[PDB]
């Protein structure tokens, strides 16, 4: 009997300074009693004009990041289906 | 032999020979009851990630394993070693198991009582036809101890297998170490075999005294031609003349010759200070990370590359170089000083640079209006004309690995360093018979559950014979050497402390000699 | 001919009770309440951290196929049938590869995709020449090698790409072409009842794994 | 050393007039009148479609060097000669590989180019020791290892990069450099009346096709 | 040998050879002291019903019994012999009894404190003459594990005689079992003998691929006339023209031959649904019940008949299929999922299906005014031209069974499968000497009550050689052949749990090869 | 013994039968007794009582497993060209022995 798929994403805070923008947030550290088929990342916060580069892994890639206060949630699915959701926290201060 | 009977003497030495050395050493060794004598089948399914899954067995069966360089080779004799001969490789090992006592224990209130048990055995056999999984070559805890006053403890013995997640699949092997033939052994009995290692090539011991790039006559100019220039200044303009020169002194970089580099596979470059390095998680992002079967794994430490350049010795791979410990460092989260950074900067000879490219290739078909953009190799992998070093064997790393029984394998050498066979020194399974306690006066079809809680101990002696490779040298210069710091200290290094403690302070390579390409 | 599969894959040829000792790569900062200080930490890899324990052997050398799925309706509506093939080059014209390289089909639980010139693929009785439908091929299937080929549809690895120091971060790359390197240990492709036997190795100067 | 030149090439080593019993990349989709619908289709390919079927063996090696032109007007106006080189990186200093691995120097007709560091160029009587003219040397050629070597000036191949679904494409790449796989055979280069005659192999613990 | 000395080693192997496999076991046991060194007439005095009234004997001793083949033969290399052999039968077995300590026991304030009795005996012999009653064979519990790693319990041995109720007759034998010469053990003595099996057939380890009806050419007619038509359609009425037919295809059913199936004894059919059975405790009220001086017995399994017929598997005869039980099944009213029900569907071609009749005879002398009346043929003894095959053997199940010293026999195969000996493998009897306490300081004629209470462990190993027959076949598909699952599972079958526990997931025969008829 | 290989043509619905001398036939025997054994259910195309006449040879099949009309995982299949068998042209002749087994009288 599977629980969920119990998700937890590389650190929460990612403060940030100009012009360097460009980070990683990962989730392969998260974990369950069997493999995760499916993740997903979803922009909550943020600035708009940014282009995604592989929403569907474990390990996020950005670039041109505009200045701001970005909030993410990565999202796992089991197999067969049972879903958990974290979120993390950017800061691109100047 | 007897019980009041010594089944064997304490063997601890080492004879150099013309071209011989033999090591013997003795260790004292204590075998518990693991499992409760039971297989366990054991997995992740506590909650593990797609890459951390396994799926396998734990058995009650402790193995002995010598596969270090310490469990033969005293630091004195090891400097002996690197310090006279060019290469070095094993050609037959006896191992023997003798002054066997089972000694069994009472839950005496609290107050443990230690008695003997005279009359129990215990099981030893060999994997002398390599039918179990070989859990050897994998760089594990619980070998014999450097120092030979120290009594150790005997490792479990436990596989994996193949696992979905973290349940298995139909064609996982389960085995039953009971089903081999295993000799049993009282007090006086002893376990004796001999093996003889296969014709492997010897260690390369010495390090390159010229590079790749640098292995011609400066006096002397070649013959052929190469890009020189590809304009001409004419005076406000160009006009793309294509010119040609020759190389033997003052443009040495592009005469080239007969052979390259070997191959790479880049890691990131970490600095020792903490300033240098990033704020930020980038150790498992910023990976190597090979994928196999829809899981990644580190490669740690992979190919054998060169650690840095020239001067800049501030900088490691991040998984390209073996990392060592200290004298009681942790098994977790352990700082920058308490571990001790092993070097391959004898090999920038020959092979490149971990941290950075091999190469650059080209990209584009350049004409008049576009120009020649070049790429950058990250990967290169093996192409005919090159020459390459393997990784360094340590003091404390280890001797052999299992080559894996595979269609397709090329130049066999494990990457953590050390001598690819075949067929390797063999698994050495060792248990105690299990002694039931005392039985119901009627018949039960169940198993036992409840047996006498004992465990073993004896010596245990290794004798590996191995080969030397001397040095035939015609330089003049002395060469560099590995020696002992003769200044005063409060303690003499590889030696014990006030309370006994011994300690290894640095890893000692085996590249101090030199040759010529 | 190796008739065998591997009860073991490459990255699962240890002990999980024992640790290891040597060293890796851990942490790279520090938790530090608010902000991080770059400390360089390292840990040793029994058990729980399993991926990053490494040893001697490489998977073998890859040359990265297109992945074609048997549903159609996760294939794409375009001919990507030559544009998206692998195509070597030599004197100045195309050919596809076709199988190529001795890789895995799929990974764990794909069972659905194949590479799109990386198997062969065989027919049923009565089959036509040309432009015959999924139903009347039988494709077969080289999942025993995950053990120690890589999939041919994914990626070998990802090298680095920079230098990273204290302002810019380290970014990677992706190997989609592998070369054979010191250390590479793999299998040759299965051989199937009506597949052929034999080949004639060319003569040439240079031939390696024929 | 093999005096021979090959009389067929690698990707040409089969019979015409027979089909294979294997299947292939034919089409991803279908013409249905107005669109398309992902029918994954499969076929044989004996004469017409000779470029993917494809077989056990793989062109060399590879290491990609620029295209210069005999002709002065075809080439660029400006200093490419060693920011456009090949230049392999060892010990932190750079060297040109000149020539590098053995490999064709121009495809079919394409005579008047050449590759820039991967090409033995002699000299003519009374040539000086720097910057002669190009009618002053004369460059060798490698033109008969077309066969099995891949031109130096161009690509090895094209890998695959993404994991393409219903929404976006299949992306190649442009592989420049290319290790030895399992399944390649190449040719050694061509010796000279006035080049070399030997080399001594570097006694190092590891060498590969020496 | 001494104290401190091992009489012997685990040997627990298989080695396969051309038409050979010798299996050889090792196990560890623990034989406790039984009925406080009594003999004691037991007998059904509390209580029986008629049929259920026993008398006989329990014995101080224990008797090892390995009449099952999973104590021989691990779940691979009965794997090795089902797919690949036609036949199997034993030749000669090997037994031995080494490393036996004697512990006794203390009753020190409720804390037993367990210690050697170096002095302390056992006594061995073996029934090599078959002049005591001959337990083995009726399937009882406490022989070898299947598991090599498991220590079992000794079973107590004790028979039955002659009983009319509860009480006994005149004719009812007592065997004292110290009135036969047995072998006395200390510690470093040890005890062997050997054992030659007698000519007896190879066990049918192969399918038929024909059945016994389809034996014939359906292309050809036969030359033979049967029953076709005993009457014609004349428009209104009939008039009795008893016709004649062949017989080739299109009426296969009464084209006959040489040979009939074989005997039947018909069980009720129970359903694995439970809501296709009754509402009624037909159990006894309905079973197969044979009698024998004056007292009912069920058959359980009786003579080998198919369970079931074509895609009927939810059907089971009542009490004619042998039914094991799964891991940590209780002893008494375990439901349909505790439990492992076999079948016997590779029988269906000459054997007749147990919950079915045999045929239907005649009951009649037909004329002109009554018809001809058949009848329900429920039990048939053997004919002659009848042919049948003998029941299944399993990884679980008996090896063999003693035939019964009578004066006639017919077809000694032993209903519950195995192998019909005349002389099978002997008794092996295990008993603790007796070892008084303290006496009083003055003489009494009484007999001793008061020892010291002890127990004996050691191991034992049995090695049976096994003769082969390969099969010969020239089918062209592929056949049906016993193999694991290769899906993923959270336990892989015929291992052990995360307890350590070991299980047998399901019933392994050996019927999975093909002959004709 | 006395093999003869007849060809016939469809000569406008005038059948032409004539000889083809290099045309073979083959002949086994099932001396393991690996093919199902159809003789002994009393079937036709015997040789004859009486030995002027001349019969025609019966055609070979067996029967498998059946599940009503279709079959199960257990039926065999044989190809009885991958048997040994003699190729006899004419001028070529088959034989063999047979010793019976001590059957009662």
């Amino acid at each position: 009997k599977n629980r969920p798929p119990i998700a937890i994403v590389s650190p929460q805070f990612q403060e940030i300074s100009l012009p360097t923008t460009s980070t990683v947030i990962d989730g392969s550290q998260s974990t369950d009693d069997d493999k995760i088929v499916q993740y997903h990342w979803e922009e909550l916060k943020g600035p708009l004009r940014e282009e995604k580069i592989s929403e569907d892994t474990a390990i996020l890639k950005l670039s041109k990041l505009v200045p701001g206060n970005y909030t993410f949630s990565l999202t796992v699915v089991d197999s067969d289906g049972a879903t958990n959701s974290t979120t993390a926290n950017l800061t691109v201060n100047k | 032999d007897g019980v009041g009977n010594s089944s064997g003497n304490w063997h601890c030495d080492s004879t150099w020979m013309g071209d011989r050395v033999i090591t013997t050493s003795t260790r004292t060794w204590a075998l518990p009851t693991y499992n409760n004598h039971l297989y366990k089948q054991i997995s992740s399914q506590s909650g593990a990630s797609n890459d951390n899954h396994y799926f396998g067995y734990s058995t009650p069966w402790g193995y002995f394993d010598f596969n270090r360089f310490h469990c033969h080779f005293s630091p004195r004799d090891w400097q002996r070693l690197i310090n006279n001969n060019w290469g070095f490789r094993p050609k037959r090992l006896n191992f023997k198991l003798f002054n066997i006592q089972v000694k069994e224990v009472t839950q005496n209130d609290g107050t443990t009582t230690i008695a003997n048990n005279l009359t129990s055995t215990v099981q030893v056999f060999t994997d002398s036809e390599y039918q179990l999984p070989y859990v050897l070559g994998s760089a594990h805890q619980g070998c014999l101890p450097p120092f030979p006053a120290d009594v150790f403890m005997v490792p479990q013995y436990g596989y994996l297998t193949l696992n979905n997640g973290s349940q298995a699949v139909g064609r996982s092997s389960f085995y039953c170490l009971e089903y081999f033939p295993s000799q049993m052994l009282r007090t006086g009995n002893n376990f004796t075999f001999s093996y003889t290692f296969e014709d492997v090539p010897f260690h390369s011991s010495y390090a390159h005294s010229q590079s790749l790039d640098r292995l011609m006559n400066p006096l002397i100019d070649q013959y052929l031609y190469y890009l020189s220039r590809t304009n001409t200044p004419s005076g406000t303009t160009t006009q793309s003349r294509l010119q040609f020169s020759q190389a033997g002194a003052s443009d040495i970089r592009d005469q080239s010759r007969n052979w390259l580099p070997g191959p790479c596979y880049r890691q990131q470059r970490v600095s020792k200070t903490s300033a240098d390095n990033n704020n930020s998680e980038y150790s498992w992002t910023g990976a190597t990370k090979y994928h196999l079967n829809g899981r990644d794994s580190l490669v740690n430490p992979g190919p054998a590359m060169a650690s840095h350049k020239d001067d800049e010795e501030k900088f490691f791979p991040q998984s390209g170089v073996l990392i060592f410990g200290k004298q009681g460092s942790e098994k977790t989260n352990v700082d920058i000083e308490k571990v001790m950074i092993t070097d391959e900067e004898e090999i920038r000879t020959t092979n490149p640079v971990a941290t950075e490219q091999y190469g650059s290739v080209s990209t584009n078909l350049q004409r008049g209006n576009r120009q020649a953009a070049t790429a950058d190799v990250n990967t290169q992998g093996v192409l005919p004309g090159m020459v390459w070093q393997d990784r360094d064997v340590y003091l404390q790393g280890p001797i052999w690995a299992k080559i894996p029984h595979t269609d397709g394998h090329f130049h066999p050498s494990p990457l953590m360093g050390g001598f690819g066979l075949k067929h390797p020194p063999p698994q050495i399974l060792i248990k105690n018979t299990p002694v039931p306690a005392n039985p119901s006066t009627t018949f039960s079809a169940a198993k036992f559950a409840s047996f006498i809680t004992q465990y073993s101990t004896g010596q245990v002696s290794v004798e590996i014979e191995w080969e030397l490779q001397k040095e035939n040298s015609k330089r003049w210069n002395p060469e560099i050497q590995y020696t002992s710091n003769y200044n005063k200290s409060v303690n003499v290094d590889f030696t014990v402390d006030t309370n006994g403690v011994y300690s290894e302070p640095r890893p000692i390579g085996t590249r101090y000699l030199t040759r010529n390409l």
